[PDB]
């Protein structure tokens, strides 16, 4: 069975970096990307960048890049996640997906983590 | 008036006899058609909207493997087949393996060996034939009227529809008539040797004949999940880990050398419809029912005022933004222009009759004034307005200039370029055919050659003649080096 | 592959600026200048093949330059 | 080009649902379209694993296609447990990104 | 990186089956044998610009060989 | 018969035949049935029936 199980839930206050990690087994690590979507509490789903865990690329979205940092770590089927400058604004869950690596493949996600919520507040 | 520093306007002065001005129009170009009492307007190709293109001969620019299944045989078996030899979807190659004791069987030699694997294409790109019957042309023609947001507007004209078929369309001018365009879509691009390939959101006009020879697989483009990609063996290749062994590699995605090997095809924009954007067609269009809206009008006796400063077009064309301060709706604008610390009247007006539509709004009045000092007045009255203005330039130099940019419209058009603004001479006639003879032979010769080797073939040409006794062989050479010279320097745009 | 065999020189120039007109002008002439670059010997060589088999100067320089252009685009 | 789509909702008795994203003709246009259901609370679940093509179960109650610069899902009578957030999510080319939409609240009724 | 150096003239070599040997080894003559098919004027551009300056036939010859290498490369 | 009064409309595009001749496909819109197809080849430039 292939499921992808995050590091947990986790708070911290503004401007302080978390690492949201996300746990991969079951399945080839390399052969699949993690989508790492986002949502915040009561709001729309917002992905924000894939990584390429049998080469290490990252695809950031425009509004994240730089923002955050990604790690792909293939040697324990671990995809971490890192923010650089957590905010107030920037509190929501973020979920870690698994999609195919061609075109058709890059838009569809299946086996969801469960998410890890990740609260900002002073 | 649409087609005021657009920087690549070209003006057509002359009119001809019956009346009727031809014009190539070009798309990035304008052209305004002048006259000796019919409104001036810029008539200026918007787009060629293609539609109902039909997709044919899909090509793969990735791929993938999935199964690849080996079986060998031994020195003297035959070759070693494999079930899925004879699939479709299989691309696979024979390989001769050394093979002995310690490796399956006793004979000592090379036994064949196959590893064939399935295909899939995953990425592709599809090259569109564009339907000629579908092929459609709009021409907007502006007319200098002098409104006050008509200066340099891109939305303000008539737009007139010209397709292969019914390509003779006579737009309806607001208030200055009919002007009966007469165009010939047949001779601008060759798009039945163009097909539009398209990689994902962006496509691009490339040579069919040059479409069919890039190597990549390739299936019939009938819309069909899972096709059978024929000559699938340029997206694998197969390598030998020394004699030991056989290995199928799928070559990653040739996207990227699919942007270089189309590194001077035109691009076009596919968002929406399939506009293409570069292109031109010739237009011989007819002035006979264009009528100067104003001729009635009389002078108006009230003082004129600008509303901002006077600036210069880049063709030297001076332009005025002037507001009406009178009582009268409809009028003409009196326009005379004197020469320095004299009277005289040497100025042109580039817009053919300036005219007060409103005393609300105010009017655009473009002209050309003579060149040096030069002194323009609005006015009819004593109180008439006085708008000094220097033109920097020299006749020679504008001559020049004029020389260049028809040798640029030339090294374009090609064969129709002696009828940019063909009155209707004989001499046009015999030029045309010389330059189409000529050119016929050239493009005959110098076709594919990169504008680094015209440069080259052209300097090599040039020398030859220079070092040539034989006078006509000498001038030959010569001349078709200093042309190609100017091409291989033109070209590549 | 696809790469080696651009679309330059077809006849269908028109007014707008072709795809990667700037870059495409001028890669093959920075692929032979790097290549002369790195391999300094092969300008001796070719210059030998010139002088003893170009008998005017001008017929040495054409085949001096058609063998340091040709070198660099059969790599 | 962003796609959009609205909040929507019907009755229990399913006559049709119609949930619509229109993007714009790099995103939609030339690439398949992913529909994903998201119970609230739980991580979203792929709805759809291509164009029109379901992973698993939940048959002929949830059906999508796209014709030209926009998708839809469509259906053939609705039940209690479909009432989630619904989300449509393409490749788009020009920013070279994934797009979600922004979210719809479907409820029985 | 463009595929129009590719890493064929490295002295570097060894008993083993290089990458894409097989296709490498004729895709530059594919192409040049394609271009010459394509356009076969250039070839009477050619005798002429080599008849016009080769005075032996090895200078005719190696002139005109050259010059049907080069363009298709250098396009 | 007579020469038709009324105009053509092009039903299929015009296309080349290895001979050099071209076909035209054109559909009458008038009244008088039996009639005439007026066809006279103007040149490039000049009305030249050539
Ligand atoms: C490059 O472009 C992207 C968009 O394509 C820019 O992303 C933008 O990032 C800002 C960061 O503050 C976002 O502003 C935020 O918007 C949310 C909307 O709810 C609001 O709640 C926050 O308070 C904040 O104002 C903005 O929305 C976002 N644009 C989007 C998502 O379209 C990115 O910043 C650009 N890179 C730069 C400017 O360096
Ligand atoms: C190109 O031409 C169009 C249309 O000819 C111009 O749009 C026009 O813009 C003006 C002002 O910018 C609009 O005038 C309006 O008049 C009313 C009268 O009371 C006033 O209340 C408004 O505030 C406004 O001033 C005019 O309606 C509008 N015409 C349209 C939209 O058809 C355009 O400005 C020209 N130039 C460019 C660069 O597009
Ligand atoms: C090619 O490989 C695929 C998988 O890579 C094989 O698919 C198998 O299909 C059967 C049912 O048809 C499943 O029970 C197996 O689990 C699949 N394999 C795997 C690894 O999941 C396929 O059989 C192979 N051969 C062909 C001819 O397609
Ligand atoms: C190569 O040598 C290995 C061991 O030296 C051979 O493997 C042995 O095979 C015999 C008979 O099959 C067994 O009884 C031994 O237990 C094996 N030893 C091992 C596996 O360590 C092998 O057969 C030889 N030949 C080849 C072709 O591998």
């Amino acid at each position: 069975q292939v499921q992808l199980v995050q590091s947990g839930a986790e708070v911290k206050k503004p401007g302080a970096p978390v690492k949201v990690s996300c746990e991969a087994s079951g399945y080839t690590f390399t052969d699949y990307f993690i989508h790492w979507v986002r949502q915040a509490p009561g709001q729309g789903l917002e992905w924000m960048g894939w990584i390429n865990p049998i080469s290490g690329g990252t695809n950031y979205h425009p509004r994240f890049h730089g923002g955050v940092t990604m790690t792909r770590d293939t040697s324990m089927k671990v995809a971490y996640m890192e923010l650089k400058r957590l905010t107030s604004d920037d509190t929501a869950v973020y979920f870690c997906a698994r999609g195919r690596d061609f075109r058709g493949g890059y838009s569809q996600l299946d086996y969801w983590g469960q998410g890890t919520l990740v609260t900002v507040s002073s | 008036m649409r087609c005021v520093g657009v920087g690549n306007r070209d003006f057509v002065e002359g009119l001809s006899g019956a009346t009727w001005v031809d014009v190539v129009l070009e798309h990035g170009g304008c052209v305004t058609t002048m006259a000796k009492n019919k409104p001036t307007l810029d008539i200026e190709l918007q787009k060629t909207e293609a539609t109902q293109l039909a997709t044919l001969r899909k090509l793969c620019i990735e791929g993938k493997i999935t199964n690849v299944t080996t079986d060998s045989r031994c020195p003297t078996q035959g070759e070693a087949i494999l079930p899925e030899e004879q699939d479709q979807n299989y691309v696979c190659k024979h390989t001769y393996v050394d093979r002995g004791w310690g490796n399956g069987c006793g004979l000592f030699g090379k036994g064949s060996l196959v590893t064939c694997a399935k295909f899939q294409c995953l990425e592709l790109i599809e090259g569109k034939v564009v339907q000629h019957e579908n092929l459609k042309y709009t021409v907007i023609i502006t007319v200098h009227t002098g409104d006050q947001h008509q200066v340099g507007n891109e939305t303000q004209g008539v737009t007139a529809e010209i397709t292969p078929q019914a390509s003779t369309v006579e737009a309806i001018l607001p208030e200055y008539g009919t002007l009966g365009l007469e165009c010939s879509p047949r001779t601008g691009l060759d798009f039945n040797e163009m097909i539009l390939l398209t990689m994902k959101n962006k496509a691009w006009m490339v040579h069919r004949q040059w479409f069919f020879d890039l190597p990549l697989p390739w299936t019939s483009g009938a819309t069909t999940e899972t096709p059978t990609w024929n000559k699938k063996e340029l997206l694998v290749t197969f390598k030998n880990a020394h004699a030991k062994k056989q290995e199928v590699v799928v070559l990653g995605s040739q996207e990227g050398a699919m942007h270089t090997a189309l590194t001077g095809a035109t691009e076009i924009q596919t968002s929406g419809g399939t506009s293409i954007f570069a292109g031109h067609l010739k237009c011989r269009l007819k002035m006979d029912k264009l009528e100067l809206k104003g001729m009635s009008y009389a002078m108006c006796s009230n003082a004129f005022v600008l509303k901002k400063e006077v600036s210069e077009t880049q063709h030297g064309t001076i332009l005025i933004k002037v507001e009406y301060k009178g009582e009268d709706a409809p009028c003409k604008i009196p326009f005379s222009t004197e020469d320095g610390q004299g009277k005289a009247h040497n100025g042109r007006l580039i817009t053919a009759n300036p005219v007060v539509t409103k005393k609300e709004e105010l009017v655009n009045i473009e002209a050309e004034p003579p060149f040096g000092e030069s002194n323009i007045i609005i006015g009819i009255g004593d109180k008439a307005l006085r708008i000094n203005w220097y033109k920097k330039g020299s006749s020679i130099g504008k001559m020049f200039e004029a020389t260049a940019r028809g040798a640029r419209r030339m090294a374009i058009l090609g064969d129709t370029a002696w009828d940019f603004g063909s009155v209707g001479g004989v001499l046009n006639s015999l030029g045309k055919m010389v330059h189409q003879i000529f050119g016929s032979a050239y493009t005959a010769l110098f076709s594919g050659v990169s504008w680094i080797m015209k440069i080259g073939i052209g300097v090599l040409l040039t020398w030859i003649g220079l070092n040539s006794k034989n006078t006509s062989m000498s001038f030959s050479c010569i001349v078709i080096g200093i042309i190609t010279l100017y091409l291989g320097a033109v070209v590549q745009a | 592959s696809v790469a080696l065999a651009p679309h330059v020189g077809m006849g269908l120039d028109t007014r707008a600026q072709t795809w990667m007109s700037a870059e495409g002008a001028w890669r093959q002439i920075e692929k032979v200048e790097t290549w002369a670059f790195r391999h300094p010997g092969f300008t001796i060589l070719a210059l030998f093949l010139a002088h003893y088999i170009g008998t005017s100067l001008t017929q040495k320089v054409v085949i001096f330059i058609l063998l340091m252009l040709v070198t660099p685009s059969m790599t | 080009s962003v796609l959009t789509q609205p909040p929507s909702a019907s009755g229990t008795p399913g006559q049709r649902v119609t949930i619509s994203c229109s993007g714009g003709s790099s995103n939609i246009a030339i690439n398949t379209v992913n529909w994903y259901q998201q119970v609230p609370g739980t991580a979203p679940k792929l709805l759809m694993y291509s164009n029109n093509q379901r992973p698993s179960g939940v048959p002929d109650r949830f059906s999508g296609s796209k014709s030209g610069t926009s998708a839809s899902l469509a259906i053939s009578g609705l039940q209690s447990e479909d009432e989630a957030d619904y989300y449509c999510a393409t490749w788009d080319d020009s920013l070279k990104d994934v797009l979600f939409g922004g979210g719809t609240k479907l409820t029985v009724l």
